[PDB]
């Protein structure tokens, strides 16, 4: 399914692919605004009159768009939200047209047993909430963060790239009486450059910052406290994709050490579709970034990657913009959010 | 020994009101003993108990 | 009505039609005789059944999750408080549309678990169950990229049995002992384990072992799975390392003997806990990590 | 309120999540303030009995008893300045010493009730009604929870067995004394007890008042009546939704030692000690009371003795600090058992949307 049916009525698929490819769109929020305006976009100028069609349609175009491209996900998470809201309502409507409906609590057996029309508004609304949970996830996590490192503990802290977690560390660091000191690890063929301007801006704000050589985290292991993962993705089974580059091994040791790891993210990375695979979803970098020449260079196959995933193992707790979720409990969260039929297109 | 119905016949109708005295919950309802017709077991499924924490 | 004569008559067949599903298919038909609007008859009946049923089953649980599954079923059938024939109907219909439900499932799955074949990934299959069968099939119908292997198991030769029908396939097939399982760590690249039982969260229940094979894939940071269709919820939890209905002694310290009387004794059954499974197999959309608890406290409201 | 601060001891260097310190001796004391309150702080101050469960249902009484001394009044209404009393009361509580998440529910669902009853109502008729449901509340958020926690362990428990417990769970005691003497079974059961509390040996005491072997334990070894020992509970206080128990003294050792040999541990808990509160470490907040406990050469607790003991300030710098609360791990704790019979508490928060 290509563009084929949109004529006057919707132009900036093109636009938008041409994002996704040659990068000119850059940070998740980004991605995620330019989603709901495409959204927006979509509601403003359609044909409704029926509703299953119109559901099928937004279904078709879901399926392009992950066609497209699958290294975004905030992008996917959001017509998925979208997609769950309209849904609710949809069902409402069928309950008046139709006119028993609840028992106690939402239940099972539903799946084996028998379960003019007005919705643009209400879509609408759903892009509006939308945008609301996207707006700060900072401002609704920094109530639960000054609760965990305190005063003489050590931190050690990899992936400076997601800009929620350096906002994050900012916050923890603000008082006066409370002293801490930070290990920083720098991702060479990705992270450098960002792990250098988080140090510096360590350094600014009146801390006691720690350079960290990618080797050197075994020699200083008998001090570290505490483990962060800077990730930009979320997904079925706990599990996240990282903000590239560097995570893995630092939690592995972690997790050998037997050292807290937490998990910062927010609930709109939160995806309803499992990493079946890793090779699928991460990426590969430039072989050319590590080593200059080329002619004689056919030989010297050289190997880079971006993105990283870490397993549903080395991962703890998941304090989010509404509270502590858990790894093993993520999955009703997702259900809240995106629903049954809503996964599948 | 307490026994006997309290009216004429031994067995209910359909319609007629009974007041219940529970014994045991769980797996079934309530297959409880009668207050208002006779001494033996009467029974309720898990659905026309409650209408509107249920279990506690 | 009779179970017993059912019992006899499903063992060894399977393969068509599933064992639990004939079972539930039997229950359907014996609720479907006496009424499940009069309930003063039924619920007891269907209790006596169970009873029967627990009477005659010797190594097994699956069967009574099964009845518990259909008794919850039936309860829930009622919430329409209306006419009252309709419902009945409905009950009488899903006996046979749980055996179609089937099909379904295996479809589903035939579509869903397929993502998850890569380059040069060797699959292990432990225990017996035909969804997991049917989904290697698929596999295979798919030309991924694996490696189908089989195991040494003892209840009544199921290993072989197993070793057998892969080989009808073609796939190229070698196989693993019950002990000799230990040199596994990395090379075969992802652990399978097939489902007679799925309880609270992570709790199930195979053959002559699963949990010692959890521990090893723990040991080794290995991918671990739990492989089904759809048929067995349980409300289950042990205290121990493991506690079920057993009718095969545990550490029965044979007696005193020169010419051999009893001596195949020990734990014939497995369970598994939360922490050793990274990943759950069922056809109800994509769910892991605790759903089916979820769907118990849905259910039960207990 | 009264008369606040004014305390000896340092600040402390190592460990001050929380503040250390009072109202001991009273001095001074205000015409509104129930004396009952007064007398449960003054137990508590210095209480060996009572643990998490039992407090709540004191407090619970006492509220009880509060509501019925009190009248509508002339001037002011019902719903006037209530409110304000329960406030200050929670705060006195705080300044005695801090309390647990129970208390927290029951306070919240008192306030709950305060909303719900509307003042036009006729006085003598509300009060009547909303004791009884008060009654009701508390058969069935304790007693009833109590009952179905035993019946889970009937279900659970093996033909005849070997129990290990710490602390004093009121609740677990019962369970014991319920196998013991009711449904009438074997119990060789086995207490571990700390210095600072004595909860353990009450318990003990408590065990042979009603007929039933017990083996004594103390911290040195644990070990040595498990290398035999085959199923085991712990003490309980409060659950988190990670999936964690804040519990107390020394029973994360022993869910260590369990772990490492043979056989996981299991807790079964009230349906209403939920949190949804989080935390993961002994440094988040700790539960103290004052080095004192140690300074008495062993035995008993009141004997007052001429010997060495006694340096808080005297010798060239001296601190002798402890803790009451830790964290129990998350691993090992496979089991939680509630008003709703069955699951794991990796179904951490489970409850909480059904409630």
């Amino acid at each position: 399914h290509p563009n084929a049916a949109t004529s006057d009525v919707n132009v900036t698929i093109d636009t938008f692919v041409a994002k996704l490819k040659r990068r000119q769109v850059q940070g998740s929020y980004a991605i995620a605004l330019e989603t709901l305006q495409l959204l927006m976009r979509f509601i403003s100028a359609a044909r409704w009159n029926h509703v299953n069609d119109l559901i099928e349609q937004i279904r078709d175009l879901g399926n392009s768009l992950e066609k497209a491209h699958p290294t975004a996900f905030s992008c996917g998470n959001v017509i998925r939200r979208i997609l769950a809201v309209l849904r609710d309502e949809v069902e409402e409507d069928t309950m008046s047209t139709t006119v028993v409906a609840e028992p106690l609590i939402s239940s099972m057996f539903n799946l084996l047993q028998k379960p003019k029309t007005d919705y643009r508004q209400v879509a609408i609304q759903g892009i509006k909430d939308l945008i609301d949970e996207i707006k700060n996830i900072d401002e609704g996590i920094q109530q639960i963060a000054i609760d965990l490192i305190h005063d003489h503990e050590i931190l050690l802290t990899p992936t400076p790239d997601s800009k929620t977690v350096l906002k994050f560390l900012i916050t923890a660091r603000e008082r006066s009486n409370r002293t801490f000191t930070v290990l920083v690890t720098e991702g060479f063929p990705n992270n450098t450059k960002n792990a250098h301007e988080f140090a510096k801006k360590l350094a600014q704000h009146n801390i006691e910052t720690l350079v960290v050589p990618d080797s050197a985290v075994f020699a200083l292991m008998s001090r570290v406290g505490k483990v962060i993962i800077g990730t930009k993705a979320v997904f079925v089974n706990g599990g996240t994709i990282s903000s590239n580059s560097g995570v893995s091994s630092v939690c592995e040791c972690a997790r050998e050490f037997r050292t807290p790891v937490f998990a910062v993210a927010g609930l709109y990375k939160l995806s309803p579709l499992y990493p079946f695979d890793v090779e699928k979803f991460v990426e590969f970098g430039g072989s050319q970034r590590i080593l200059p020449r080329m002619d004689p260079r056919k030989r010297l196959d050289t190997v880079n990657q971006i993105t990283d995933y870490v397993p549903p193992e080395n991962i703890d707790i998941y304090i989010t913009n509404v509270g502590g979720f858990n790894p093993s409990f993520i999955y009703r969260i997702a259900w809240d959010n995106y629903k049954q039929i809503d996964v599948h297109l | 020994t307490s026994h006997c119905r309290f009216y004429e016949n031994k067995y209910p109708e359909i319609d007629d009101i009974v007041m219940v005295n529970v014994q045991q919950i769980a797996e079934m309802g309530a297959y409880v003993k009668l207050l208002e017709y006779d001494n033996i077991e009467g029974m309720i499924l898990l659905s026309e108990l409650s209408r509107r924490s249920i279990q506690k | 009505f009779n179970i017993t004569e059912t019992y006899l008559r499903f063992l060894e067949e399977d393969t068509e039609m599933t064992m639990p599903i004939a079972a539930i298919e039997a229950l359907v038909t014996l609720l479907r005789i006496k009424t499940p609007e009069t309930a003063a008859e039924m619920i007891n009946t269907i209790k006596s059944s169970t009873e029967e049923l627990i009477k005659s089953i010797p190594n097994s649980v699956s069967l009574r999750a099964g009845c518990d599954i259909f008794m919850r079923f039936v309860l829930r059938n009622l919430h329409l408080y209306g006419d009252w024939e309709n419902c009945k109907q409905h009950l009488i219909e899903n006996g046979q549309l749980f055996v179609s439900r089937a099909k379904k499932s295996r479809n589903k799955i035939a579509e869903i678990g397929v993502d998850f074949i890569a380059d040069d990934d060797i699959i292990l299959v432990h225990g017996y169950s035909r969804a997991v069968f049917s989904l290697l099939n698929h596999a295979a119908n798919k030309f991924i990229r694996f490696r189908c292997v089989v195991t040494e198991s003892r209840p009544s030769k199921q290993g072989n049995q197993l070793y057998t029908l892969l080989e009808q396939k073609g796939i190229p097939v070698t196989l693993i002992v019950d002990s000799a399982v230990g040199a596994v760590i990395d090379k075969v690249d992802k652990v399978f384990v097939g489902a007679e039982g799925v309880a609270e969260s992570g709790g199930i229940i195979n053959l002559v072992g699963t949990y010692s094979v959890g521990v090893l894939a723990h040991n080794a940071r290995k991918p671990f799975y739990v492989v089904t269709e759809s048929h067995k919820f349980v409300r289950m939890f042990p205290l121990s390392s493991d506690d079920l209905p057993m009718a095969g002694p545990p550490l029965d310290f044979t007696r005193r003997t020169d010419d051999l009387e009893d001596a195949l004794r020990g734990p014939t059954i497995d369970y598994t806990a939360q922490e050793y499974i990274t990943a759950l197999i069922t056809d109800l959309g994509v769910l892991t990590p605790s759903a089916v608890s979820e769907e118990l406290i849905k259910m039960w409201y207990d | 309120p009264g008369i606040s601060s004014v305390i000896p001891t340092v600040l402390e260097q190592s460990f001050d999540n929380s503040s250390l310190i009072s109202v001991k001796e009273l001095l001074l004391n205000k015409d509104l303030i129930h004396p009952s309150i007064l007398l449960l702080t003054s137990h508590l101050a210095h209480y060996k009995i009572v643990g998490s469960i039992p407090r709540c249902i004191a407090m619970l009484e006492v509220f009880q008893i509060v509501i019925k001394d009190y009248q509508t009044p002339k001037g002011t209404t019902l719903s006037r300045n209530l409110t304000s009393y329960l406030s200050h009361q929670i705060d006195l509580l705080k300044k005695a010493r801090p309390l647990s998440v129970t208390m927290g529910n029951a306070i919240r669902w008192l306030k709950q009730e305060i909303s719900l009853i509307d003042p036009s109502t006729p006085d003598k008729a509300a009060k009547k009604d909303l004791c009884e449901k008060i009654g009701q509340f508390a058969k069935e958020k304790i007693e009833l929870a109590d009952q179905l926690i035993i019946d889970n362990a009937s279900t659970q428990i093996e033909e005849s067995t070997t129990i290990v417990t710490y602390g004093s769970s009121k609740v677990l005691t019962e369970l014991l004394l319920h196998n013991a003497i009711s449904l009438k079974k074997n119990i060789k059961v086995i207490v571990v007890d700390s210095r600072p509390l004595f909860e353990g040996r009450k318990m003990a005491e408590t065990l042979r008042n009603a007929g039933v072997n017990v083996m004594y334990a103390l911290i040195t070894s644990l070990d040595t009546i498990f290398n035999d020992v085959d199923y085991v509970f712990l003490g309980a206080h409060s659950i988190l939704s990670n999936g964690f128990l804040y519990s107390r003294a020394g029973t994360a050792m022993l869910a260590m030692s369990a772990k490492r040999r043979n056989i996981p541990v299991l807790v079964c808990c009230e349906s209403l000690k939920f949190s949804q509160r989080v935390q993961l470490d002994s440094v988040t907040f700790n539960e103290l009371a004052d080095p004192n406990d140690l300074v008495n050469i062993d035995y008993e607790n009141p004997v007052e003795r001429r010997g060495n003991k006694g340096a808080l300030l005297n010798q060239f710098i001296k601190e002798r600090k402890f803790e009451k609360k830790k964290l129990a791990m998350e691993n090992k704790p496979k089991g939680n058992k509630i008003g709703g019979k069955k699951g794991s508490e990796g179904e951490s928060k489970d409850a909480s949307n059904e409630e």
